[PDB]
């Protein structure tokens, strides 16, 4: 079976946890605890094959150690609240970051836009596509209390780096 | 900080923030339940660093603060009719229909351990772990 190494990244409190949570337990966690470090397993069927996902779930809030696991990850869901205008600009940061340690422009990524069951939205999707096609990356939009795009977030990025690999 | 680096079952691990008064039991519950894991299906060691064994079994109520810098690491009980899931291809000639979501299922995938068959948009619905108790 194909491991695929993944890590989710982006700012403190745009559903990083919610989204992993509600992949792995089917269950949407409305509290907020914000995340140390928490690595997860679990078997999933992407276009007919099986394939075991290893999902590490970051800081937001930073607690240089990412650096360690950006060297080591293999894909990564660049997650943004679309109620949060300063998440989808920390997104930047965050792919500089990862090409930092990577030193390739080329890297599997998907951006996720979560809380899309929100009506307070400040970020329009116009606006994120438009950051994805200057990445080069797709766009996904989520929401971790209705499931919304959750798998279709993380199949993206299997595939994303299912080409890579050519 | 007061944080615990807790290595979890099946290649796992966690990183807690130990309340004041709070048992290893308390600070892990979360961690193990949404990992669909069971606390009475496993055991709490701390790590050995020495030659004398490779880690030490501790009662689950014991205070989280006063291992604050260790490094534990939680297992399954022995001989828990707990595995993983073994997923193969099974196209469904007869009417079956998906353990997930009830609907129809014509080409999908079946555990060949505990026979869960589903959908493959339905995959991620599976239970993470795979009761065996044949
Ligand atoms: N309405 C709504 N709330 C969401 C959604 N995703 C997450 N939340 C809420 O957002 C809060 C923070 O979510 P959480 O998953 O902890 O975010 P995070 O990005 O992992 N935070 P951190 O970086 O600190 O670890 C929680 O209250 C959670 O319920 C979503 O899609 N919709
Ligand atoms: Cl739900
Ligand atoms: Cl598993
Ligand atoms: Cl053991
Ligand atoms: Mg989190
Ligand atoms: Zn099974
Ligand atoms: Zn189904």
């Amino acid at each position: 079976m194909t491991e695929y190494k993944l890590v989710v990244v982006g700012a403190g409190g745009v559903g990083k946890s919610a989204l992993t949570i509600q992949l792995i337990q089917n269950h949407f966690v409305d509290e907020y605890d914000p995340t140390i470090e928490d690595s997860y397993r679990k078997q999933v069927v992407i276009d007919g094959e099986t394939c075991l996902l290893d999902i590490l779930d970051t800081a937001g809030q930073e607690e240089a150690m990412r650096d360690q696991y950006m060297r080591t990850g293999e894909g990564f869901l660049c997650v943004f609240a679309i109620n949060n205008t300063k998440s989808f600009e920390d997104i930047h940061h965050y792919r500089e970051q990862i090409k930092r340690v990577k030193d390739s422009e080329d890297v599997p990524m998907v951006l996720v836009g979560n809380k899309c069951d929100l009506p307070s939205r400040t970020v329009d999707t116009k606006q994120a596509q438009d950051l994805a096609r200057s990445y080069g990356i797709p766009f996904i939009e989520t929401s971790a209390k209705t499931r919304q795009g959750v798998d279709d977030a993380f199949y993206t990025l299997v595939r994303e780096i299912r080409k890579h690999k050519e | 900080s007061n944080t615990i680096r807790v290595f979890l079952p099946n290649k796992q691990r966690t990183v807690v923030n130990v309340r004041n008064g709070m048992s290893l039991h308390d600070c892990l519950m979360k961690a193990l339940k949404v990992r669909g894991l069971q606390p009475e299906c496993c055991a709490v060691f701390r790590l050995l660093h020495e030659h004398k064994g490779k880690k030490a079994r501790l009662d689950w109520n014991t205070d989280a603060a006063s291992l604050i810098g260790e490094e534990l690491q939680v297992d399954f009980l022995d001989h828990v009719p707990l595995t993983t899931h073994n997923f193969a291809r099974k196209t469904f000639l007869k009417l079956a229909f998906c353990d997930i979501c009830q609907k129809f299922l014509l080409n999908g995938f079946r555990c060949q351990t505990c026979g869960y068959k589903f959908h493959e948009h339905c995959s991620t619905k599976v239970p993470t772990m795979c009761v065996d108790w044949s």
